[PDB]
């Protein structure tokens, strides 16, 4: 397995300094080629630096000296200082083990940066309870809505992860107000209506921020 | 390198032969990669070097070019192969990827379940609404959705969203987010979400009642 | 442009460069060897595996190919200056008597 | 017209470096005499520089190498560079221009440059909702308060302007918290409280704080 939890950053004011960190798993990051790519909400995935096996380093020309790239032998966790930032660096960036010619990769899950102005707000969670007008012989839906939150990403369970069947988790979508909203909804039997207990998890990672609701059909 | 690829919009029914041009602007000799990136997850690479497919791949996907012209080759599309698929040259230092082909999936039409939702009465007394009405299991994601106020044309104060196309099921799903304050709220009963698809039914006709 | 000597329709197999060192070349170092380069801890006993690699690669040289890929036979002349009384003097072309 | 929007600057840590910008409608700023006053609240204008028609420029003792002035060609928009400023340099800055001797003159509406070491905090905006022992025959009052917002300025605006009548707004005062408060009041006849629907609107410039508070007679 090469998996890695390059997970750092989350935002900041136009002007600062992020510090990512990846992470490795079969290999040492100073012995293999490695890059950083970078990918623009709906955009084509455009690459920012990369290192060599003996300390070479090369950049973008959007990067130039604002981005520094750097290796640590001691843990892995091959180190990109975002300084000098500005507010259109916005993107998800991968982490990456490139081997060059003979083939294999790891593109790591990669981690959001949405570095703005606007201050961080908790999200304002609203119950579905479904309505009776529900058909008596066939499946009915209920969900949990989850309204302004910010910022990016935000994971909705159900049960604690133990549901996943009829799940769908619309995408964000910007409002007027800068903030975001989705919607979740599940398909379930009535026959575990009264029976099962449904509630909906809201996360954001951000802020921390752990609000559980419990819905019943009412 | 101005990395052109030509097929963004390129739908194929179950088990199809389809493919993915990739063109470069040099020589960039056999050193293009083909990624596919599935919704969310991280990319995969699919093609090394544009003539060698890695092991462990199901064995359709197969790429052949040299110099400037490249081409992509899918030999079975079985349900679960949609993604967006890129092309990269790793040699000349400006490293530049391509566009990206969105593929998806076609097939027939469905019987959509239409469910909507009333606004909440702690929400209600914290002056400000939500209605949203649902379309769930429909085709395709472009379908005639209007909002009525007054009798009148609305536009400018709607909003949807359409989920990623299903990779085992091939449905969609549909929410509509509308919005009003407690003043406006208290003044406007009648809401309506009427909406229209390519199988010939009934239109669906929404009513819910204050009471219940 | 050595394209005619150097290129082989096939390839020429014999030109070939090192992909990986585990340190930059201190300057005028010359280095020759075969040994393996791995990514993982296992030694590997020197077979073609994962994290297993043969270090020098082929240039596949071949003529149908662009300006880019082709030999280009390179000579770096240099000039050495040593407390030594000089020996490598320059035609020093003189007159009619 | 001579329109002046000379509008930059809201409120740094001391020791931080602001920067101004002037506009213009019918002349050219390099070729006219221009200048920078400065109004500290409640106290006299004091002169901080001046800039001439060929490139000189004058400082005042206290601005001696903190301030600098400078002139743009391209777009109007004499722009004065604030550096090294400190915690009583608070006051409110207008663009002018001076034709030396024949006369005319443009003073801009000026902008508010408070700087300090506290940081923002967003309004608290309460309901005034009107009480039931107003005069039956006579006119009754009902307004919406502004509570606890820093910086300056806040406008506190009815029926989106359409209402101007009777409108009264408090002078800001320091409360011992370090945070602004305000009131506002006005009154309309009582054959319009069930018939017109009066909502409020704060404003906070700084921090792009957009709160809308709808009121009713109780």
């Amino acid at each position: 397995e090469v998996q890695l939890v390059e997970s750092g950053g989350d935002l900041v004011q136009p002007g600062g300094s992020l510090r990512l960190s990846c992470a490795a798993s079969g290999f040492i990051v100073s012995r293999n080629y490695m890059s950083w790519v970078r990918q623009a909400p709906g955009k084509g995935l455009e690459w920012v630096s990369s290192i060599y096996s003996g300390g070479s380093t090369f950049y973008a020309g959007s990067v130039k000296g604002r981005f520094t790239i750097s290796r640590d032998n001691s843990k892995n966790t091959l180190y990109l200082q975002m300084n000098s930032l500005r507010a259109e660096d916005t993107a998800i960036y991968y982490c990456a083990r490139d081997i060059p010619r003979h083939g294999g990769d790891s593109w790591g899950q990669g981690t959001l940066v949405t570095v703005s102005s606007a201050s961080t707000k908790g999200p304002s969670v609203f119950p579905l309870a479904p309505s009776s007008k529900s058909t008596s012989g066939g499946t009915a839906a209920l969900g949990c809505l989850v309204k302004d939150y910010f910022p990016e990403p935000v994971t909705v369970s159900w049960n604690s992860g133990a549901l996943t069947s009829g799940v769908h988790t619309f995408p964000a979508v910007l409002q007027s107000s800068g903030l975001y909203s989705l919607s979740s909804v599940v398909t379930v039997p009535s026959s575990s209506l009264g029976t099962q207990t449904y509630i909906c998890n809201v996360n954001h990672k951000p802020s921390n921020t752990k609000v559980d609701k419990k819905v019943e059909p009412k | 390198i101005r990395m052109t690829q030509s097929p963004a919009s390129l739908s194929a029914s179950i088990g199809d032969r389809v493919t993915i041009t990739c063109q470069a602007s040099q020589d960039i000799n056999k050193y293009l990669n083909w990624y596919q990136q599935k919704p969310g997850k991280a990319p995969r690479l699919l093609i090394y070097d544009a003539s060698n497919l890695e092991t462990g791949v199901p064995s359709r996907f197969s790429g052949s070019g040299s110099g400037t012209d490249f081409t992509f080759t899918i030999s079975s599309l079985q349900p679960e192969d949609i993604a967006t698929y890129y092309c990269q040259q790793y040699d000349n230092l400006p490293i530049t990827f391509g566009q990206g082909t969105r593929l998806e999936i076609k097939r027939t039409v469905a019987a959509p379940s239409v469910f909507i939702f009333p606004p909440s009465d702690e929400q209600l007394k914290s002056g400000t609404a939500s209605v949203v009405c649902l379309l769930n299991n429909f085709y395709p994601r472009e379908a005639k959705v209007q909002w009525k106020v007054d009798n009148a044309l609305q536009s400018g104060n709607s909003q949807e969203s359409v989920t990623e196309q299903d990779s085992k099921d091939s449905t969609y799903s549909l929410s509509s987010t509308l919005t009003l304050s407690k003043a406006d709220y208290e003044k406007h009963k009648v809401y309506a979400c009427e909406v229209t698809h390519q199988g010939l039914s009934s239109p669906v006709t929404k009513s819910f009642n204050r009471g219940e | 442009n050595s394209n005619k000597l150097d290129s082989k329709v096939g390839g020429n197999y014999n030109y070939r460069y090192r992909l990986f060192r585990k340190s930059n070349l201190k300057p005028f170092e010359r280095d020759i060897s075969t040994e393996i380069y791995q990514a993982g801890n296992k030694p590997c006993n020197g077979v073609a595996g994962v994290n297993c690699y043969f270090p020098l690669q082929s240039y596949g040289f071949r003529p149908t190919y662009g300006v880019g890929h082709q030999p280009y036979r390179v000579v770096v002349l240099s000039f050495e200056l040593l407390h030594a009384p000089a020996t490598v003097c320059g035609p020093k072309k003189s007159t009619n008597l």
